[PDB]
Protein backbone atom coordinates (compact mmCIF):
# COMPACT_ATOMS: atom_id res chain seq x y z
CA UNK A 1 0.00 0.00 0.00
CA UNK A 2 0.89 3.70 -0.55
CA UNK A 3 -0.64 6.60 1.46
CA UNK A 4 0.43 9.31 -1.03
CA UNK A 5 -1.58 7.81 -3.93
CA UNK A 6 -4.09 10.18 -5.58
CA UNK A 7 -6.54 8.43 -8.02
CA UNK A 8 -7.27 11.82 -9.75
CA UNK A 9 -3.62 11.85 -10.94
CA UNK A 10 -4.19 8.51 -12.79
CA UNK A 11 -7.90 8.56 -13.75
CA UNK A 12 -10.36 11.11 -15.09
CA UNK A 13 -13.23 11.80 -12.58
CA UNK A 14 -15.79 9.91 -14.77
CA UNK A 15 -13.67 6.69 -14.37
CA UNK A 16 -13.67 6.85 -10.54
CA UNK A 17 -17.07 8.49 -9.77
CA UNK A 18 -18.51 6.81 -6.66
CA UNK A 19 -15.44 4.56 -6.16
CA UNK A 20 -13.05 4.27 -3.16
CA UNK A 21 -9.79 3.93 -5.15
CA UNK A 22 -6.62 2.68 -3.43
CA UNK A 23 -3.13 1.52 -4.44
CA UNK A 24 -1.80 -1.84 -3.12
CA UNK A 25 1.87 -2.87 -3.45
CA UNK A 26 1.89 -6.71 -3.00
CA UNK A 27 5.30 -8.43 -2.41
CA UNK A 28 5.92 -11.29 -4.94
CA UNK A 29 6.20 -14.46 -2.78
CA UNK A 30 4.49 -17.79 -3.59
CA UNK A 31 1.36 -18.08 -5.77
CA UNK A 32 -1.01 -15.00 -6.01
CA UNK A 33 -4.14 -17.26 -5.72
CA UNK A 34 -6.42 -14.28 -6.57
CA UNK A 35 -9.41 -15.27 -8.74
CA UNK A 36 -11.17 -12.77 -11.02
CA UNK A 37 -14.59 -12.43 -12.69
CA UNK A 38 -16.48 -9.92 -14.79
CA UNK A 39 -14.79 -8.19 -17.68
CA UNK A 40 -15.99 -5.62 -20.25
CA UNK A 41 -17.87 -8.52 -22.00
CA UNK A 42 -19.82 -9.42 -18.80
CA UNK A 43 -23.02 -7.91 -17.24
CA UNK A 44 -20.97 -5.96 -14.64
CA UNK A 45 -18.66 -4.34 -17.29
CA UNK A 46 -15.62 -4.35 -14.94
CA UNK A 47 -12.96 -6.68 -13.46
CA UNK A 48 -13.71 -7.82 -9.90
CA UNK A 49 -12.12 -10.16 -7.32
CA UNK A 50 -14.15 -13.42 -7.21
CA UNK A 51 -12.07 -15.20 -4.51
CA UNK A 52 -8.92 -14.75 -2.42
CA UNK A 53 -7.51 -18.25 -1.66
CA UNK A 54 -6.15 -19.14 1.83
CA UNK A 55 -2.55 -19.87 0.53
CA UNK A 56 -1.68 -16.15 0.44
CA UNK A 57 0.19 -13.34 -1.39
CA UNK A 58 -3.23 -11.65 -1.90
CA UNK A 59 -4.66 -13.00 1.45
CA UNK A 60 -1.24 -12.41 3.13
CA UNK A 61 -1.42 -8.70 2.10
CA UNK A 62 -4.93 -8.43 3.65
CA UNK A 63 -6.01 -5.34 1.65
CA UNK A 64 -7.87 -7.19 -1.15
CA UNK A 65 -11.28 -8.92 -0.83
CA UNK A 66 -14.05 -10.55 -2.89
CA UNK A 67 -16.09 -7.85 -4.68
CA UNK A 68 -13.23 -5.32 -4.95
CA UNK A 69 -12.67 -4.08 -8.49
CA UNK A 70 -9.24 -4.29 -10.24
CA UNK A 71 -8.75 -0.94 -12.02
CA UNK A 72 -5.01 -1.10 -12.87
CA UNK A 73 -2.11 -3.65 -12.88
CA UNK A 74 1.44 -2.12 -12.70
CA UNK A 75 0.13 1.25 -14.01
CA UNK A 76 -1.88 -0.21 -16.94
CA UNK A 77 -5.67 0.54 -16.76
CA UNK A 78 -7.66 -2.74 -17.04
CA UNK A 79 -11.24 -1.32 -16.58
CA UNK A 80 -11.98 -2.04 -20.32
CA UNK A 81 -10.41 -5.55 -20.42
CA UNK A 82 -12.25 -8.85 -20.98
CA UNK A 83 -11.88 -11.47 -18.20
CA UNK A 84 -9.24 -13.44 -20.26
CA UNK A 85 -7.31 -10.16 -20.90
CA UNK A 86 -7.45 -9.19 -17.16
CA UNK A 87 -6.35 -12.77 -16.15
CA UNK A 88 -3.43 -12.72 -18.67
CA UNK A 89 -2.31 -9.21 -17.53
CA UNK A 90 -2.41 -10.31 -13.83
CA UNK A 91 -0.46 -13.60 -14.47
CA UNK A 92 2.10 -11.74 -16.70
CA UNK A 93 2.65 -8.84 -14.25
CA UNK A 94 3.52 -11.20 -11.33
CA UNK A 95 5.99 -13.52 -13.17
CA UNK A 96 7.59 -11.08 -15.68
CA UNK A 97 10.05 -9.16 -13.44
CA UNK A 98 9.74 -6.98 -10.35
CA UNK A 99 9.90 -7.85 -6.64
CA UNK A 100 6.28 -6.53 -6.26
CA UNK A 101 2.92 -5.97 -8.07
CA UNK A 102 1.05 -2.58 -8.05
CA UNK A 103 -2.72 -2.99 -8.03
CA UNK A 104 -5.14 -0.09 -8.17
CA UNK A 105 -8.43 -1.31 -6.63
CA UNK A 106 -11.94 0.18 -6.07
CA UNK A 107 -12.72 -1.11 -2.56
CA UNK A 108 -16.27 -2.52 -2.35
CA UNK A 109 -18.29 -0.50 0.30
CA UNK A 110 -20.05 -2.06 3.39
CA UNK A 111 -23.14 -4.11 2.48
CA UNK A 112 -26.24 -2.37 3.95
CA UNK A 113 -28.23 -5.62 3.43
CA UNK A 114 -28.32 -9.22 4.63
CA UNK A 115 -26.13 -10.95 2.01
CA UNK A 116 -26.58 -14.40 3.59
CA UNK A 117 -30.29 -15.27 3.64
CA UNK A 118 -30.57 -19.06 3.64
CA UNK A 119 -34.39 -19.69 3.42
CA UNK A 120 -36.01 -21.81 0.69
CA UNK B 1 -21.29 -65.90 -15.81
CA UNK B 2 -21.53 -62.63 -13.74
CA UNK B 3 -25.32 -63.21 -13.41
CA UNK B 4 -24.84 -66.44 -11.33
CA UNK B 5 -24.03 -67.37 -7.75
CA UNK B 6 -21.51 -70.31 -7.92
CA UNK B 7 -21.24 -73.19 -5.42
CA UNK B 8 -19.41 -76.56 -5.38
CA UNK B 9 -20.64 -77.56 -1.89
CA UNK B 10 -17.09 -77.46 -0.42
CA UNK B 11 -14.18 -75.03 0.03
CA UNK B 12 -12.27 -74.30 -3.17
CA UNK B 13 -8.55 -73.45 -3.45
CA UNK B 14 -8.00 -69.67 -2.93
CA UNK B 15 -8.13 -67.88 -6.33
CA UNK B 16 -5.13 -65.64 -7.11
CA UNK B 17 -4.18 -63.37 -10.05
CA UNK B 18 -1.27 -65.78 -10.98
CA UNK B 19 -2.93 -67.15 -14.20
CA UNK B 20 -4.34 -63.65 -15.06
CA UNK B 21 -0.81 -62.12 -14.58
CA UNK B 22 0.72 -64.47 -17.24
CA UNK B 23 -1.45 -62.87 -19.99
CA UNK B 24 -2.18 -59.30 -18.72
CA UNK B 25 0.66 -58.31 -16.28
CA UNK B 26 3.98 -56.88 -17.53
CA UNK B 27 7.24 -58.85 -16.97
CA UNK B 28 9.00 -58.44 -13.54
CA UNK B 29 11.90 -55.96 -14.10
CA UNK B 30 8.31 -62.59 -4.18
CA UNK B 31 5.60 -62.77 -6.89
CA UNK B 32 4.34 -59.71 -8.82
CA UNK B 33 0.76 -61.06 -8.28
CA UNK B 34 1.32 -61.63 -4.50
CA UNK B 35 1.71 -59.34 -1.42
CA UNK B 36 4.96 -57.33 -1.07
CA UNK B 37 6.13 -54.42 1.15
CA UNK B 38 8.47 -53.33 -1.70
CA UNK B 39 7.06 -50.29 -3.61
CA UNK B 40 6.26 -50.88 -7.30
CA UNK B 41 8.63 -49.17 -9.77
CA UNK B 42 6.35 -49.90 -12.78
CA UNK B 43 2.53 -50.46 -13.09
CA UNK B 44 1.26 -54.08 -12.82
CA UNK B 45 -0.82 -54.24 -16.06
CA UNK B 46 0.56 -54.51 -19.64
CA UNK B 47 -2.14 -51.94 -20.78
CA UNK B 48 -1.01 -49.35 -18.14
CA UNK B 49 2.73 -50.27 -18.63
CA UNK B 50 2.36 -49.60 -22.44
CA UNK B 51 1.36 -46.02 -21.47
CA UNK B 52 4.22 -43.86 -20.08
CA UNK B 53 3.27 -40.97 -17.66
CA UNK B 54 0.65 -43.34 -16.10
CA UNK B 55 3.73 -45.01 -14.44
CA UNK B 56 4.18 -42.31 -11.73
CA UNK B 57 0.46 -42.28 -10.75
CA UNK B 58 0.37 -46.16 -10.60
CA UNK B 59 3.48 -46.09 -8.28
CA UNK B 60 1.99 -43.26 -6.12
CA UNK B 61 -1.28 -45.35 -5.83
CA UNK B 62 0.77 -48.38 -4.56
CA UNK B 63 2.67 -46.18 -2.04
CA UNK B 64 -0.75 -44.83 -0.77
CA UNK B 65 -2.11 -48.47 -0.60
CA UNK B 66 1.10 -49.51 1.36
CA UNK B 67 0.58 -46.51 3.70
CA UNK B 68 -3.17 -47.26 4.21
CA UNK B 69 -2.41 -50.93 4.96
CA UNK B 70 0.53 -49.94 7.25
CA UNK B 71 3.17 -51.73 5.13
CA UNK B 72 5.19 -48.55 4.42
CA UNK B 73 8.30 -48.67 6.59
CA UNK B 74 7.76 -45.39 8.53
CA UNK B 75 5.39 -43.37 10.80
CA UNK B 76 5.36 -39.96 9.04
CA UNK B 77 1.64 -39.40 10.09
CA UNK B 78 -0.95 -39.53 7.25
CA UNK B 79 -4.70 -38.62 7.46
CA UNK B 80 -6.71 -41.56 5.98
CA UNK B 81 -8.76 -39.39 3.55
CA UNK B 82 -5.60 -38.05 1.79
CA UNK B 83 -4.50 -41.70 1.23
CA UNK B 84 -7.97 -42.76 -0.16
CA UNK B 85 -7.98 -39.58 -2.38
CA UNK B 86 -4.53 -40.60 -3.74
CA UNK B 87 -5.71 -44.24 -4.38
CA UNK B 88 -8.99 -43.48 -6.22
CA UNK B 89 -9.19 -39.85 -7.56
CA UNK B 90 -7.17 -40.20 -10.82
CA UNK B 91 -8.67 -43.72 -11.45
CA UNK B 92 -12.15 -42.08 -11.67
CA UNK B 93 -10.82 -39.46 -14.16
CA UNK B 94 -8.71 -41.95 -16.19
CA UNK B 95 -10.67 -45.28 -16.36
CA UNK B 96 -7.50 -47.11 -17.61
CA UNK B 97 -6.23 -46.94 -13.97
CA UNK B 98 -9.33 -48.75 -12.57
CA UNK B 99 -8.10 -52.31 -13.29
CA UNK B 100 -4.65 -51.25 -12.02
CA UNK B 101 -6.22 -50.20 -8.65
CA UNK B 102 -8.07 -53.60 -8.36
CA UNK B 103 -4.93 -55.64 -9.22
CA UNK B 104 -2.79 -53.66 -6.75
CA UNK B 105 -5.42 -54.25 -3.95
CA UNK B 106 -5.93 -58.00 -4.82
CA UNK B 107 -2.11 -58.40 -5.02
CA UNK B 108 -1.74 -56.98 -1.45
CA UNK B 109 -4.54 -59.36 -0.32
CA UNK B 110 -2.73 -62.43 -1.83
CA UNK B 111 -0.53 -64.52 0.54
CA UNK B 112 -0.57 -61.65 3.07
CA UNK B 113 0.35 -63.25 6.42
CA UNK B 114 -0.05 -59.87 8.26
CA UNK B 115 -3.63 -59.84 9.67
CA UNK B 116 -3.75 -56.04 10.30
CA UNK B 117 -2.48 -55.36 6.73
CA UNK B 118 -4.93 -57.94 5.29
CA UNK B 119 -7.85 -56.36 7.27
CA UNK B 120 -6.95 -52.86 5.90
CA UNK B 121 -6.61 -54.31 2.38
CA UNK B 122 -10.22 -55.61 2.56
CA UNK B 123 -11.34 -52.08 3.61
CA UNK B 124 -9.70 -50.79 0.37
CA UNK B 125 -11.45 -53.48 -1.73
CA UNK B 126 -14.75 -52.57 0.02
CA UNK B 127 -14.24 -48.83 -0.81
CA UNK B 128 -13.14 -49.74 -4.38
CA UNK B 129 -16.24 -51.94 -5.15
CA UNK B 130 -18.45 -48.99 -4.13
CA UNK B 131 -16.79 -46.72 -6.73
CA UNK B 132 -16.24 -48.68 -9.94
CA UNK B 133 -16.34 -52.32 -11.15
CA UNK B 134 -13.35 -54.26 -12.62
CA UNK B 135 -13.35 -54.45 -16.48
CA UNK B 136 -14.98 -57.39 -18.40
CA UNK B 137 -11.64 -59.29 -18.52
CA UNK B 138 -10.75 -58.79 -14.83
CA UNK B 139 -14.32 -59.24 -13.42
CA UNK B 140 -14.31 -63.17 -13.37
CA UNK B 141 -10.91 -63.10 -11.56
CA UNK B 142 -12.01 -60.47 -8.98
CA UNK B 143 -15.33 -62.39 -8.55
CA UNK B 144 -13.53 -65.74 -8.01
CA UNK B 145 -11.02 -63.98 -5.64
CA UNK B 146 -14.00 -62.83 -3.48
CA UNK B 147 -16.04 -66.10 -3.93
CA UNK B 148 -13.14 -68.30 -2.65
CA UNK B 149 -12.73 -65.92 0.36
CA UNK B 150 -16.51 -65.70 1.33
CA UNK B 151 -15.59 -66.07 5.02
CA UNK B 152 -13.74 -62.71 5.07
CA UNK B 153 -15.89 -60.16 6.97
CA UNK B 154 -16.29 -57.65 4.05
CA UNK B 155 -16.11 -60.25 1.19
CA UNK B 156 -19.92 -60.86 0.68
CA UNK B 157 -20.48 -57.04 0.74
CA UNK B 158 -17.67 -56.51 -1.86
CA UNK B 159 -19.48 -59.04 -4.14
CA UNK B 160 -22.85 -57.21 -3.74
CA UNK B 161 -21.22 -53.78 -4.35
CA UNK B 162 -19.78 -54.92 -7.74
CA UNK B 163 -23.34 -56.06 -8.80
CA UNK B 164 -24.69 -52.63 -7.65
CA UNK B 165 -22.03 -50.40 -9.32
CA UNK B 166 -22.52 -52.31 -12.64
CA UNK B 167 -26.27 -51.50 -12.35
CA UNK B 168 -26.02 -47.75 -11.45
CA UNK B 169 -22.73 -46.82 -13.15
CA UNK B 170 -19.52 -45.47 -11.51
CA UNK B 171 -19.09 -42.83 -8.79
CA UNK B 172 -17.68 -39.41 -9.82
CA UNK B 173 -15.94 -38.65 -6.51
CA UNK B 174 -13.52 -40.74 -4.36
CA UNK B 175 -14.66 -42.13 -0.93
CA UNK B 176 -16.31 -39.59 1.38
CA UNK B 177 -15.02 -39.08 4.99
CA UNK B 178 -18.15 -41.01 6.24
CA UNK B 179 -17.45 -44.01 3.90
CA UNK B 180 -13.76 -44.13 5.02
CA UNK B 181 -14.74 -43.95 8.75
CA UNK B 182 -17.12 -46.94 8.28
CA UNK B 183 -14.43 -48.86 6.27
CA UNK B 184 -11.78 -48.29 9.05
CA UNK B 185 -14.34 -49.73 11.56
CA UNK B 186 -14.92 -52.80 9.24
CA UNK B 187 -18.63 -51.83 9.25
CA UNK B 188 -20.54 -52.06 5.95
CA UNK B 189 -23.75 -50.38 7.15
CA UNK B 190 -24.00 -46.58 7.30
CA UNK B 191 -26.68 -44.17 8.62
CA UNK B 192 -26.48 -40.44 8.02
CA UNK B 193 -28.49 -38.03 10.15
CA UNK B 194 -31.05 -35.93 8.16
CA UNK B 195 -32.48 -32.75 9.74
CA UNK B 196 -35.93 -31.30 9.13
CA UNK B 197 -37.33 -27.70 9.32
CA UNK B 198 -39.50 -28.62 12.40
CA UNK B 199 -36.31 -29.10 14.58
CA UNK B 200 -36.32 -32.93 14.27
CA UNK B 201 -33.92 -35.47 12.77
CA UNK B 202 -33.90 -39.00 11.36
CA UNK B 203 -31.13 -41.54 10.72
CA UNK B 204 -31.20 -42.56 7.03
CA UNK B 205 -29.47 -45.75 5.72
CA UNK B 206 -27.04 -44.91 2.89
CA UNK B 207 -24.63 -46.95 0.71
CA UNK B 208 -21.89 -46.03 -1.85
CA UNK B 209 -24.37 -46.00 -4.81
CA UNK B 210 -27.25 -44.25 -2.93
CA UNK B 211 -28.56 -41.31 -5.02
CA UNK B 212 -30.01 -38.12 -3.42
CA UNK B 213 -33.49 -39.14 -4.79
CA UNK B 214 -33.25 -42.60 -3.01
CA UNK B 215 -32.75 -40.81 0.36
CA UNK B 216 -35.76 -38.56 -0.46
CA UNK B 217 -37.91 -41.64 -1.37
CA UNK B 218 -37.00 -43.24 2.02
CA UNK B 219 -37.74 -39.90 3.84
CA UNK B 220 -41.21 -39.55 2.14
CA UNK B 221 -42.11 -43.11 3.39
CA UNK B 222 -40.63 -42.43 6.87
CA UNK B 223 -42.57 -39.11 7.21
CA UNK B 224 -45.73 -40.54 5.55
CA UNK B 225 -45.67 -37.75 2.91
CA UNK B 226 -48.11 -38.13 -0.04
CA UNK B 227 -45.28 -36.89 -2.39
CA UNK B 228 -41.77 -35.35 -2.23
CA UNK B 229 -42.07 -33.59 -5.65
CA UNK B 230 -40.22 -30.27 -5.36
CA UNK B 231 -38.34 -31.35 -2.17
CA UNK B 232 -34.60 -32.28 -1.97
CA UNK B 233 -31.68 -32.70 0.38
CA UNK B 234 -29.59 -29.62 1.20
CA UNK B 235 -26.15 -29.26 2.76
CA UNK B 236 -25.82 -26.60 5.49
CA UNK B 237 -22.05 -25.88 5.31
CA UNK B 238 -19.92 -22.78 6.27
CA UNK B 239 -22.67 -20.08 6.26
CA UNK B 240 -24.53 -21.63 3.28
CA UNK B 241 -27.55 -23.87 2.60
CA UNK B 242 -27.01 -25.51 -0.82
CA UNK B 243 -29.44 -27.88 -2.57
CA UNK B 244 -28.27 -31.32 -3.66
CA UNK B 245 -28.95 -32.62 -7.19
CA UNK B 246 -31.60 -35.41 -7.05
CA UNK B 247 -29.87 -37.58 -9.70
CA UNK B 248 -26.38 -37.33 -8.10
CA UNK B 249 -24.87 -40.02 -5.82
CA UNK B 250 -25.24 -38.79 -2.22
CA UNK B 251 -21.50 -39.16 -1.38
CA UNK B 252 -20.52 -37.52 -4.71
CA UNK B 253 -22.80 -34.55 -3.90
CA UNK B 254 -21.29 -34.11 -0.36
CA UNK B 255 -17.72 -34.00 -1.75
CA UNK B 256 -18.56 -31.75 -4.78
CA UNK B 257 -20.33 -29.13 -2.55
CA UNK B 258 -17.54 -29.27 0.12
CA UNK B 259 -14.96 -28.78 -2.73
CA UNK B 260 -17.07 -25.88 -4.22
CA UNK B 261 -17.31 -24.24 -0.73
CA UNK B 262 -13.45 -24.52 -0.33
CA UNK B 263 -12.64 -22.71 -3.63
CA UNK B 264 -15.51 -20.13 -3.39
CA UNK B 265 -14.96 -19.43 0.39
CA UNK B 266 -11.50 -20.51 1.77
CA UNK B 267 -9.41 -30.11 6.98
CA UNK B 268 -12.91 -31.60 6.38
CA UNK B 269 -15.63 -28.95 6.92
CA UNK B 270 -18.49 -29.67 9.39
CA UNK B 271 -21.95 -29.87 7.76
CA UNK B 272 -25.59 -30.81 8.28
CA UNK B 273 -27.91 -32.45 5.78
CA UNK B 274 -31.48 -31.15 5.64
CA UNK B 275 -34.58 -32.44 3.84
CA UNK B 276 -36.84 -29.46 2.83
CA UNK B 277 -39.16 -28.11 0.16
CA UNK B 278 -37.20 -26.41 -2.69
CA UNK B 279 -39.90 -25.73 -5.33
CA UNK B 280 -43.27 -24.38 -4.22
CA UNK B 281 -45.42 -25.45 -7.18
CA UNK B 282 -49.09 -26.47 -6.68
CA UNK B 283 -48.88 -26.17 -2.87
CA UNK B 284 -52.40 -26.62 -1.49
CA UNK B 285 -52.35 -26.49 2.37
CA UNK B 286 -54.44 -29.33 3.78
CA UNK B 287 -53.79 -31.69 0.79
CA UNK B 288 -50.71 -33.26 2.51
CA UNK B 289 -50.99 -32.52 6.25
CA UNK B 290 -47.69 -34.32 7.16
CA UNK B 291 -45.88 -32.17 4.53
CA UNK B 292 -47.59 -29.00 5.88
CA UNK B 293 -46.83 -29.62 9.58
CA UNK B 294 -43.26 -30.98 9.16
CA UNK B 295 -41.99 -28.85 6.25
CA UNK B 296 -44.27 -26.10 4.93
CA UNK B 297 -45.27 -24.35 8.17
CA UNK B 298 -41.69 -24.41 9.55
CA UNK B 299 -40.16 -23.10 6.32
CA UNK B 300 -42.82 -20.36 5.77
CA UNK B 301 -42.88 -19.15 9.46
CA UNK B 302 -39.29 -17.63 9.65
CA UNK B 303 -39.76 -15.93 6.22
CA UNK B 304 -43.00 -14.36 7.65
CA UNK B 305 -41.27 -13.29 10.91
CA UNK B 306 -38.47 -11.56 8.91
CA UNK B 307 -41.20 -9.25 7.55
CA UNK B 308 -40.81 -10.14 3.85
CA UNK B 309 -44.59 -9.92 3.10
CA UNK B 310 -46.87 -6.87 2.97
CA UNK B 311 -49.26 -7.32 5.88
CA UNK B 312 -51.45 -5.17 8.09
CA UNK B 313 -51.69 -4.88 11.90
CA UNK B 314 -54.92 -7.00 11.81
CA UNK B 315 -53.21 -9.65 9.58
CA UNK B 316 -50.35 -9.88 12.15
CA UNK B 317 -52.73 -10.20 15.16
CA UNK B 318 -54.69 -12.99 13.39
CA UNK B 319 -51.54 -14.92 12.33
CA UNK B 320 -49.85 -14.41 15.74
CA UNK B 321 -52.85 -16.22 17.35
CA UNK B 322 -52.30 -19.23 15.03
CA UNK B 323 -48.49 -19.16 15.50
CA UNK B 324 -48.90 -19.04 19.32
CA UNK B 325 -51.26 -22.06 19.14
CA UNK B 326 -48.87 -23.98 16.76
CA UNK B 327 -45.90 -23.47 19.16
CA UNK B 328 -47.45 -23.61 22.61
CA UNK B 329 -50.70 -25.64 22.09
CA UNK B 330 -52.80 -25.05 25.32
CA UNK B 331 -50.06 -23.27 27.33
CA UNK B 332 -51.39 -19.69 27.80
CA UNK B 333 -48.50 -18.63 30.17
CA UNK B 334 -45.80 -18.12 27.51
CA UNK B 335 -46.79 -14.47 26.72
CA UNK B 336 -45.89 -13.51 30.41
CA UNK B 337 -42.74 -11.70 29.17
CA UNK B 338 -43.58 -9.94 25.87
CA UNK B 339 -39.90 -8.97 24.93
CA UNK B 340 -38.78 -12.64 25.29
CA UNK B 341 -41.46 -13.93 22.82
CA UNK B 342 -42.90 -11.18 20.53
CA UNK B 343 -40.19 -11.76 17.86
CA UNK B 344 -41.43 -15.35 17.48
CA UNK B 345 -45.06 -14.21 16.84
CA UNK B 346 -45.04 -10.95 14.87
CA UNK B 347 -43.06 -9.82 11.76
CA UNK B 348 -40.07 -7.63 12.77
CA UNK B 349 -41.22 -4.64 10.60
CA UNK B 350 -44.58 -4.53 12.57
CA UNK B 351 -43.64 -4.88 16.29
CA UNK B 352 -43.41 -1.01 16.62
CA UNK B 353 -47.16 -0.66 15.62
CA UNK B 354 -48.32 -1.13 19.24
CA UNK B 355 -47.06 -1.48 22.80
CA UNK B 356 -46.09 -4.79 24.48
CA UNK B 357 -49.39 -5.07 26.48
CA UNK B 358 -51.49 -4.20 23.40
CA UNK B 359 -49.74 -6.99 21.42
CA UNK B 360 -50.14 -9.41 24.38
CA UNK B 361 -53.91 -8.55 24.74
CA UNK B 362 -54.67 -8.75 20.94
CA UNK B 363 -52.68 -11.98 20.50
CA UNK B 364 -54.34 -13.65 23.52
CA UNK B 365 -57.86 -12.71 22.22
CA UNK B 366 -56.93 -14.16 18.76
CA UNK B 367 -55.27 -17.30 20.30
CA UNK B 368 -58.38 -18.03 22.47
CA UNK B 369 -60.36 -18.76 19.24
CA UNK B 370 -58.20 -21.91 18.69
CA UNK B 371 -59.12 -23.81 21.89
CA UNK B 372 -60.84 -26.59 19.80
CA UNK B 373 -58.00 -26.80 17.24
CA UNK B 374 -55.04 -29.16 17.35
CA UNK B 375 -51.43 -27.90 16.74
CA UNK B 376 -51.55 -29.49 13.20
CA UNK B 377 -54.84 -27.64 12.45
CA UNK B 378 -53.29 -24.30 13.52
CA UNK B 379 -50.27 -24.88 11.20
CA UNK B 380 -52.59 -25.71 8.24
CA UNK B 381 -54.84 -22.64 9.00
CA UNK B 382 -51.68 -20.45 9.05
CA UNK B 383 -50.65 -21.77 5.56
CA UNK B 384 -54.18 -21.57 4.07
CA UNK B 385 -54.40 -17.90 5.11
CA UNK B 386 -51.10 -16.95 3.37
CA UNK B 387 -50.84 -19.48 0.49
CA UNK B 388 -52.40 -17.11 -2.13
CA UNK B 389 -50.01 -14.24 -1.31
CA UNK B 390 -47.69 -13.57 -4.34
CA UNK B 391 -44.69 -13.80 -1.95
CA UNK B 392 -45.84 -17.17 -0.44
CA UNK B 393 -43.51 -20.17 -1.15
CA UNK B 394 -40.46 -18.10 -2.10
CA UNK B 395 -36.74 -17.99 -1.62
CA UNK B 396 -35.65 -14.48 -0.62
CA UNK B 397 -32.51 -12.44 -1.40
CA UNK B 398 -31.53 -8.96 -0.21
CA UNK B 399 -29.37 -7.33 -2.87
CA UNK B 400 -27.88 -4.03 -4.00
CA UNK B 401 -29.44 -3.41 -7.46
CA UNK B 402 -27.47 -1.14 -9.87
CA UNK B 403 -29.79 -1.20 -12.96
CA UNK B 404 -32.86 0.88 -11.85
CA UNK B 405 -32.37 4.51 -10.56
CA UNK B 406 -36.16 4.74 -9.76
CA UNK B 407 -35.81 1.91 -7.16
CA UNK B 408 -33.94 2.13 -3.80
CA UNK B 409 -30.26 0.87 -3.87
CA UNK B 410 -31.20 -2.14 -1.65
CA UNK B 411 -34.16 -4.29 -2.75
CA UNK B 412 -35.67 -7.62 -1.73
CA UNK B 413 -35.93 -10.36 -4.37
CA UNK B 414 -38.38 -13.28 -4.21
CA UNK B 415 -37.98 -16.33 -6.51
CA UNK B 416 -41.10 -18.52 -6.68
CA UNK B 417 -43.84 -20.06 -8.93
CA UNK B 418 -44.59 -16.54 -10.46
CA UNK B 419 -40.95 -15.98 -11.51
CA UNK B 420 -38.80 -13.21 -10.06
CA UNK B 421 -40.40 -10.60 -7.73
CA UNK B 422 -38.76 -7.23 -6.85
CA UNK B 423 -39.91 -5.88 -3.46
CA UNK B 424 -39.47 -2.48 -1.75
CA UNK B 425 -37.83 -3.37 1.65
CA UNK B 426 -39.49 -0.45 3.50
CA UNK B 427 -43.11 -0.65 2.23
CA UNK B 428 -43.08 -4.39 1.22
CA UNK B 429 -44.80 -3.37 -2.02
CA UNK B 430 -44.15 -5.37 -5.21
CA UNK B 431 -42.00 -3.05 -7.39
CA UNK B 432 -42.32 -5.45 -10.37
CA UNK B 433 -42.79 -9.13 -11.41
CA UNK B 434 -40.62 -10.87 -14.01
CA UNK B 435 -42.63 -13.97 -15.03
CA UNK B 436 -40.78 -17.03 -16.38
CA UNK B 437 -42.52 -16.39 -19.79
CA UNK B 438 -40.80 -12.98 -20.07
CA UNK B 439 -37.33 -14.01 -18.76
CA UNK B 440 -35.10 -14.55 -21.80
CA UNK B 441 -31.82 -15.16 -19.91
CA UNK B 442 -29.86 -14.95 -16.67
CA UNK B 443 -26.30 -15.36 -15.45
CA UNK B 444 -24.29 -15.10 -12.25
CA UNK B 445 -20.84 -14.66 -10.78
CA UNK B 446 -19.70 -14.89 -7.15
CA UNK B 447 -20.48 -11.15 -6.70
CA UNK B 448 -23.47 -10.55 -8.98
CA UNK B 449 -26.67 -11.75 -10.60
CA UNK B 450 -27.98 -10.53 -13.97
CA UNK B 451 -31.34 -11.13 -15.62
CA UNK B 452 -32.74 -10.13 -19.05
CA UNK B 453 -36.49 -9.78 -19.80
CA UNK B 454 -35.88 -4.79 -19.18
CA UNK B 455 -32.65 -5.89 -17.36
CA UNK B 456 -31.84 -6.53 -13.71
CA UNK B 457 -28.29 -6.30 -12.34
CA UNK B 458 -27.51 -6.71 -8.67
CA UNK B 459 -24.70 -7.26 -6.16
CA UNK B 460 -25.19 -10.52 -4.22
CA UNK B 461 -23.08 -13.48 -2.97
CA UNK B 462 -26.14 -15.69 -3.76
CA UNK B 463 -26.16 -15.61 -7.61
CA UNK B 464 -25.47 -19.42 -7.72
CA UNK B 465 -28.66 -19.98 -5.57
CA UNK B 466 -30.76 -17.63 -7.75
CA UNK B 467 -29.46 -19.40 -10.91
CA UNK B 468 -30.17 -22.86 -9.50
CA UNK B 469 -33.77 -21.97 -8.47
CA UNK B 470 -34.56 -20.30 -11.82
CA UNK B 471 -33.21 -23.38 -13.70
CA UNK B 472 -35.13 -25.74 -11.36
CA UNK B 473 -38.44 -23.80 -11.72
CA UNK B 474 -38.04 -23.50 -15.55
CA UNK B 475 -37.20 -27.24 -15.92
CA UNK B 476 -40.26 -28.19 -13.83
CA UNK B 477 -42.75 -25.89 -15.68
CA UNK B 478 -41.64 -27.23 -19.10
CA UNK B 479 -43.68 -30.53 -19.39
MG1 LIG C 1 -52.87 1.57 19.14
Amino acid sequence: YEEGFDPYSMFTPEQIMGKDVRLLRIKKEGSLDLALEGGVDSPIGKVVVSAVYERGAAERHGGIVKGDEIMAINGKIVTDYTLAEADAALQKAWNQGGDWIDLVVAVCPPKEYDDELTFF
Amino acid sequence: HHHHHHSSHHKEKLHTLEEFSYEFFRAPEGHLWAYSCEPLRQPLLKRVHADVDLWNIACEIFVAILRYMGDYPSRQAWPTLELTDQIFTLALQHPALQDEVYCQILKQLTHNSNRHSEERGWQLLWLCTGLFPPSKGLLPHAQKFIDTRRGKLLAPDCSRRIQKVLRTGPRKQPPHEVEVEAAEQNVSRICHKIYFPNDTSEMLEVVANTRVRDVCDSIATRLQLASWEGCSLFIKISDKVISQKEGDFFFDSLREVSDWVKKNKPVTLPYQVYFMRKLWLNISPGKDVNADTILHYHQELPKYLRGFHKCSREDAIHLAGLIYKAQFNNDRSQLASVPKILRELVPENLTRLMSSEEWKKSILLAYDKHKDKTVEEAKVAFLKWICRWPTFGSAFFEVKQTSEPSYPDVILIAINRHGVLLIHPKTKDLLTTYPFTKISSWSSGSTYFHMALSRLLCETSLGYKMDDLLTSYVQQLLS
